[PDB]
């Protein structure tokens, strides 16, 4: 049920993206912390146990609402993971991903009526994930996994570093 | 509408005054905080500033005479003039700094006006 050895396979996935430790701008109104998240993966499944793969991921624009100030934080990046699975029935894995991301964020912030700014900045994080596989055919398999990425940013330039957790469904395709 | 500034007016030379603006939420939200004072398409002169951690600073053209304070209970930043000299009439601003890491994100009030008799 993990794919075969020594293949390949490419996926893409949809998520509810949350920020935390989101301190950034002392704003009076509204922060909508719960975004939509994507991302594109490709893989290569070494044996039914381990993986490595690759991927693009947006993690979704949070806005600062106010009228004091206002402003807005998003990040996307591309993260290398190895996948390390447990086949706990013969169709279906339990697996986690460990590696990390090469991210940028950026942000912007103005006073109604008055100035503002844009800023961005680049760095890398770690990431974890936890979920689970089912292969629907020896071709498609489907993903359910939570998602934590580390300090994505830089208190002293953009002003946040805030995490990022991402609960996301997931489809693959597998070339074997 | 962030910085909102009251007290000016006429005051007699050698005399005193005191200047406050209240801002839109927060002090201690800026950092710093202060005063600026312009005449009629001339530049604004920074007149005294107030860090987060209540440091104080002023101009040479100012200083001894005039005194930067805040009340956090009020949500207000006073400017006390004494000792007026007829070089000391202007529109006051408040000025109030937003720190966003590297970026400064300036705010800026229409002012009161000041004017001095001899």
């Amino acid at each position: 049920s993990a794919p075969k050895d020594n293949t390949w396979y490419t996926g893409a996935k949809l998520g509810w993206s949350q920020y935390h430790d989101t301190g950034f701008i002392p704003n009076n109104g509204p922060t909508h912390e719960n975004q939509l998240g994507a991302g594109a993966f490709g893989g290569y499944q070494v044996n039914p146990y381990v993986g490595f793969e690759m991927g693009y991921d947006w993690l979704g624009r949070m806005p600062y609402k106010g009228d004091n100030i206002n402003g807005a934080y998003k990040a996307q990046g591309v993260q290398l993971t190895a996948k390390l699975g447990y086949p706990i029935t013969d169709d279906l894995d339990i697996y986690t991903r460990l590696g990390g991301m090469v991210w940028r964020a950026d942000t912007k912030a103005n006073v109604p009526g008055g100035a503002s700014f844009k800023d961005h900045d680049t760095g890398v994080s770690p990431v974890f994930a936890g979920g689970v596989e089912y292969a629907i055919t020896p071709e498609i398999a489907t993903r359910l996994e939570y998602q934590w990425t580390n300090n994505i940013g830089d208190a002293h330039t953009i002003g946040t570093r805030p995490d990022n957790g991402m609960l996301s469904l997931g489809v693959s395709y597998r070339f074997a | 509408r962030q910085l909102v500034e009251s007290g000016g007016g006429l005051v007699h030379t050698g005399g005193s005054l005191k200047l406050s603006c209240v801002p839109n939420g927060s002090i201690f939200n800026f950092n710093p905080m202060g005063w600026y004072r312009q005449v009629s398409g001339q530049q604004r002169e920074l007149v005294a500033t107030l860090t987060r951690d209540g440091v104080e600073n002023y101009a040479s053209s100012v200083k001894g005479r005039f005194t930067i304070s805040r009340d956090s209970a009020k949500n207000t930043l006073y400017l006390q003039m004494t000792d007026v000299k007829p070089g000391d009439a202007a529109v006051y601003i408040c000025h109030a700094n937003y720190r966003i890491g590297r970026n400064d994100l300036p705010v800026w009030g229409k002012g009161t006006p000041v004017t001095v008799s001899a």
